[PDB]
């Protein structure tokens, strides 16, 4: 109402506006990264997949940082409607208010910075080692693509002495394959996401100039009023 | 196990790299810093 | 008794040292009013001001029936701009609850000439100032001072006097300082008694840098602001606890219930401060996430119905229970079904640890770590 | 209305339209008068001048008078002296609020704005009270959130503030109404709704039984069968 | 206006606008040391425009069927309806037609916001 | 006190309480004269009326008058005529904050928000300015984290930063102060501290000497020398 | 000031502060009930303000060519410039200089804020010596006014933008200096050319302050042939700047 606090929003809203370029800023420098890991791995990925291309549980990932947009909202409902192993708090989170007795196991810490093989690795050991990951019938990856830049899709991939040990390592290969897209694809989300929020803050300013022009005019033309009556 | 059989096979090979050759990235490689813990009820965080 | 008599000086006074128990528990553990303290009722329309004032008023039935009469604090309510009907329904209430034959009403109504609204409360001061100066204890409380100072208004512009910062007469200030600062606490040389004062103040827009705003907060000992953001969200009374302050502080607060508002403002300060995450509860650290459950569960907790106040020994046991983390198991939810049941409970099992709450007056190890014991023997069913 | 109430004894009901004019009435003639003029501009008088009429409007032992009196808001402000002072004299106070008729929520009521001495459980129920509190506590809770998804979006909120604010969006909207003299100029023909369907509605909204049910469904219908009248409707189409 | 109406006949006024009106009815005040209000106009600019059109009215067949009306204009300082003038004049008339600028940057001309668009009497004048 | 001052040969301090109503007064005096209000209504005297008396408040060759002054700032608002006015001529401020005592440290000084214009190196010596400086800086660092330590933890810091907000914690607690007038009620015997063992000894603290040490040692201790003994009394408890 | 003005000598006047004069004609005139405006101030503070300041000018030959300049002082609270009086003094000057809290509490001393202070007029007037070396550090520092939001992230930085938060650093540092001690143009522009040209990136950015103290005495030791050019010609040749380029980079090898 008065011009304290009208100036005050526009402060923290200029604030917010701030915060928001910055991680737009270094969501853009962080991708580069992100890509040439997307590009490298699922070169990778190709190579593995051409031979059941020729021939022949679910984990769940994403990050545990939020603010990216709705990439653990469209991975936790493709999941129930496929309907666990959680990778990330987030996805853990959203699994856990649903379907409580389901989760087996989740590993967090991973996403804050850009996958390898030895994440990748570990996780499949302690996989098959608590859970003995390779007796099960199926097992199959959620994971987000990035279909382009500025958008995503939800996917699911699966898993089907030689077989033994290709199983197992193709586990760790298709675990490392996901969590590359789906870091790039955050990335992404967390480009867009904040571009728009910082847009929005734009338009919230452009009101705020308004209703603050408003009530400085306002707050003149009353103390003048004061000051003659006190005068006349 | 077999993954991670190459995982340290890997370390063999990388550690086994002239130092100034270990480049930040291969650094990197190095320093997975994953937690687990099995699952409502689970036991304390374990590191991988 | 003359209305415009002067107020009593530095030498006769004492110190505020006990205690004007309200029975609301985000007053008496978190702001807490003494005797010959002066505390400001201020909030927008319609925010739950006059209820602060009659709870209180309410609340001395459980000593004013007694036979100490340096227990028993009679009552005097000025409503000054209110209209008749108003009036009629507060004499119902007070009639109701027995609380009249403890209680004086000066109405100066809002048909009442300006000068009567301007005069009424000097009146109904001198008449409190009555039960002072022959070692009784008093409680004033104008509802409210604006309206005073809209009638000073009419009456200094129809005298053509010029006026100063918001149409309002230059003393305005001088009208309402030698109104409050009249409330003292007398020396035993000169009788005891004591007369407090709760003067209440209607704040447009919430703006406390209007003129009368800014003048009473300065008069007072301290303020109970009263905000309509934490009504609607069903925290009533709706006292913010970080605006409001005393200057008196726990000179005023019963021993018992000191001991533990002590950690309780600390906890709460620390609520305010993390507050603005308050939503996004899930990522943030341990410690933040922990802070954030305690002081949700500390602010349920200080909510209370009207004309439902409670004794001490009711509230130090469930601040107790809110301070050293027991109700943090029990869902935000839960909160209401607890202090009803676990009082209850307190009163049915344990009812020497009562008893000794409000006779004693201090919490003692003994005692504290039996209360400790009955309410872990509570949750556990709970 | 005064004759009717003391030398009649019948029971009376007094529309006054508006009584905002007579305070200004009173203000454009003090300054002719020779008053220096207080706040914003006003009369001094303006609070007695007010209190000796609207003292008069009210019900006595000899007789009752229910009274309905129109305020008008000058500049939507409504700290201007004259409703500030106004607010204190009346036992029901409805705000209509410019934003909620933008929104397009006709009869435009601020739900929390609005108040009344007897929404106390001793008078109009626990079951109300408590309906009436869960109303005005997502009403806030959506409130307080305004900032959120203006600039980030509702994906950051919690799965609890998803569903407040969805539920927010249902129950401000289903607090529209049409009314049967506004037929010729919005089209919707009216509906009158009992007190006892309007809680068991709110309540029922509330308990959670029409997640499933669209927002535009509770827009301008009366009751909750209308509700579902109107979802059956529009899957038809 | 109002001698065709008293005479049986149908008139229109157009007001292009009424906010300068009331600056110039300020200014004539403010020069007679009137006390200004809101906005420093004068207490009675309410009354300057409701008795100007409160004579726009359809008259009976007893007077003879005539009709005035009135269609007045209004300069919104922002695009706020939320000011003094514009507020008295929307409490005197019968309806609104909100014209706003971002429809005729966008080119929506006529830039009626039918939202905020109302005609209190509505379909009662509307060709069948 | 200029008696004291020009009379009794000595130098004396003058409290006045509070500086505040000395303008509102004159405020007061000048409407009831009849004189103009100026800006939010002060007296077009408010200038002349604190510089007459501050002015009087100033060394000379037989002695100083010095002054403490309380300067309530009504509404929080710094840019009010009057604390404005009152900064002009002070140029040492003590801000005590409720925002230190709500986490339990007194004296309750904030040690950001009040300054001096006496922090020069040609006044208090190059030595002290430093240790002054780098005292705001880490404070600063520490308090333009919090965010950061909130949302996410300490660990995420950097082993710098984590090292920075571990001085700065120590730095807060250390400049505690239990005074000699509090014995009564705190218990806590009271001390004070010269500018020498004062400086050298948080001179020791941000060169890391004593980093080795818990922060309980620092809180209620004047000078380090003593929050060695009570470091080691109470990891003999 | 206006004698030496008129005399054909040159003044320089400085209100410290002019915001106090207005309070003081407000004063002055609503004690005598002159009909107040805006503020509480009279109508005609501008008239006060112009005819104060614009009577400093530099006058032409048929005069004595004399001049006087004027640095008038305005407090603004809370660093507004919305306020009447500041809008006043904006609009009569000629330029401002900006001075900002939030960089004088982080130590940086004068705290001129480069992105709102200007000059309109002085450009043409300023010693040619300091511009060619300066003409980029609007630039640099407009740069970094920018990056500094990203600063504190770390290695996510692109290159071609830690080059900016390297410069940018070295050069806040360069431009802050004690209270009475002014510099000669003949030692800031060597300085400035340092900087402008990245040779102090090789340096701890808190060792700055040594470097200068340092290099000044080089050059007044080992080059003073330069400085002495320097002042003497006001404008660098092309061997000037070689030779400063080599007297630079030979120090900071060796510093
Ligand atoms: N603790 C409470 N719990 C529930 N309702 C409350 C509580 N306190 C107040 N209320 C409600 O708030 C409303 C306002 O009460 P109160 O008379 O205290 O307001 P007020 O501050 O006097 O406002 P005004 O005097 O301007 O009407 C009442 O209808 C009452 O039912
Ligand atoms: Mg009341």
């Amino acid at each position: 109402a008065t011009l304290k606090e009208v100036e005050m929003r526009l402060k923290s809203i200029k604030n917010i506006e701030k915060i928001t370029k910055t991680m737009k800023i270094v969501a853009s420098t962080r991708l580069s990264k992100a890509e040439k890991a997307k590009i490298s791995a699922k070169k990778m990925d190709e190579a593995e997949q051409l031979f059941y291309k020729n021939a022949e549980l679910i984990v769940a990932i994403t990050s545990d940082k939020g603010l990216c947009g709705s990439i653990h909202s469209q991975l936790a409902k493709a999941v129930r409607r496929h309907l666990i192993v959680t990778i990330g708090d987030k996805i853990k989170m959203q699994l856990l208010r649903t379907h409580p007795n389901n989760i087996k196991l989740s590993i967090n810490g991973i996403g804050k910075d850009a996958p390898t093989f030895q994440e990748s690795a570990l996780i499949a050991d302690k996989l098959l080692s608590v859970m003995k990951a390779g007796t099960y019938p199926k097992i199959s990856i959620f994971y987000n693509d990035p279909v382009s830049s500025l958008s995503f899709e939800p996917s699911e991939k699966p898993i089907f002495n030689v077989p033994r040990d290709l199983f197992e390592y193709t586990l760790a290969n298709q675990m490392l394959t996901a969590m590359a897209q789906g870091y790039a694809a955050e990335i992404s989300a967390r480009r867009n996401a904040m571009d728009n929020a910082s847009k929005n803050a734009g338009d919230m300013i452009n009101r705020y100039s308004i209703l603050y022009n408003r009530t400085r005019q306002a707050v003149i033309t009353n103390e003048l009023v004061d000051i003659i009556t006190g005068a006349s | 196990s077999y993954a991670a059989y190459l995982n340290v096979a890997a370390q063999a090979i990388r550690s086994s790299l002239k130092t100034e050759l270990q480049t930040a990235s291969v650094l990197n490689r190095s320093q997975t810093d994953a937690f687990y813990t099995q699952y409502a009820s689970e036991p304390t965080p374990i590191t991988k | 008794s003359r209305a415009q008599v002067k107020a009593p000086g530095i030498l006769p006074r004492r110190s505020v040292h006990e205690p004007v128990q309200t029975g609301l528990k985000a007053v008496d553990a978190l702001v807490p009013i003494g005797r010959g303290q002066r505390e400001l009722i201020i909030g927008d329309r319609q925010t739950g001001k006059t209820a602060v004032a009659l709870d209180t008023i309410l609340n001395q039935k459980r000593w004013n029936n007694g036979s100490d009469e340096s227990k028993k604090l009679y009552c005097v309510y000025v409503a000054v701009g209110q209209k008749r009907s108003t009036v009629a329904q507060l004499v119902q209430t007070l009639e109701q609850h027995d609380a009249m034959k403890y209680s004086i009403i000066v109405a100066a109504t809002a048909s009442e000439a300006a000068p009567l609204q301007y005069l009424a409360p000097f009146t109904a001061a001198s008449i409190g100032e009555w039960f002072r100066d022959n070692g009784k204890h008093a409680l004033i409380v104008y509802d409210d001072l604006s309206k005073q100072a809209v009638a000073y208004r009419q009456l200094s512009l129809l005298l053509r006097r010029p006026p100063g910062r918001e149409a309002y007469p230059g003393d305005v200030f001088y009208l309402h300082s030698r109104l409050l600062e009249r409330a003292a606490k007398l020396s035993e040389k000169e009788g005891s008694g004591s007369l407090t004062a709760l003067p209440v103040i209607e704040t447009q827009g919430g703006d406390v840098s209007a003129y009368i705003p800014t003048n009473v907060i300065s008069i007072t000992d301290g303020q109970i602001f009263l905000e309509a953001e934490l009504f609607y969200k069903g925290i009533r009374p709706a006292i913010n606890v970080g605006l409001s302050v005393s200057r008196v502080g726990s000179a005023a607060q019963v021993k018992a219930l000191k001991q533990v508002a002590g950690s309780l403002k600390l906890f709460l300060a620390q609520y305010r401060e993390v507050a603005a995450f308050a939503q996004f509860g899930s990522d943030l650290d341990a410690s933040t996430k922990q802070t954030l459950v305690r002081g949700e569960r500390l602010t349920q907790l200080l909510k209370q119905n009207q004309y439902s106040p409670l004794a001490t020994e009711e509230q130090v046991p469930l601040i107790y229970a809110g301070v050293n983390g027991h109700l943090d198991g029990i869902e935000l939810s839960r909160i209401g079904e607890f202090e009803s049941s676990f009082l209850s409970y307190l009163k049915s099992n344990h009812n020497e640890l009562l008893t000794e709450i409000r006779e004693k007056g201090e919490l003692s190890k003994e005692l504290l770590a039996s209360l400790k014991s009955a309410t872990e023997s509570f949750v556990a069913t709970f | 209305a005064e004759y009717f109430r003391d030398e009649e004894g019948q029971d009376v009901l007094l529309f006054i339209d508006n009584i905002f004019r007579f305070t200004q009435a009173g203000s454009e003639v003090s300054a002719l008068l020779g008053r220096i003029p207080s706040a914003v501009g006003y009369q001094p008088t303006l609070a007695t001048d007010m209190g000796l009429l609207q003292e008069r409007i009210t019900t006595t032992k000899k007789g009752s008078v229910t009274s309905v009196q129109a305020v008008y808001v000058p500049a939507d402000d409504l700290t201007d002296p004259a409703p500030a002072t106004t607010f204190a004299h009346l036992d029901a106070t409805t705000v209509l609020s410019r934003g909620i008729s933008e929104l397009g929520i006709y009869p435009a009521v601020d739900p929390l704005d609005s108040k009344s001495r007897l929404l106390d459980a001793a008078v109009v129920g626990q079951e109300h009270y408590d309906v009436a509190s869960k109303v005005q506590e997502t009403l806030q809770t959506y409130k307080s959130l305004q900032d959120i998804i203006a600039i980030l979006g509702m994906d950051e909120l919690s799965e609890q503030d998803k569903l407040t604010v969805e539920r927010a969006r249902k129950i401000q909207r289903f607090l529209s109404q049409p009314f049967a003299v506004a037929e010729v100029f919005t089209g919707i023909p009216g509906k009158l709704v009992r007190l006892k369907d309007t809680v068991a509605s709110f309540k029922a909204v509330l308990e959670g039984k029409y997640d499933n049910i669209p927002e535009h469904a509770f827009y301008m219908v009366g009751g909750i069968e209308d509700v579902v009248a109107k979802a059956e409707k529009l899957a038809a189409e």
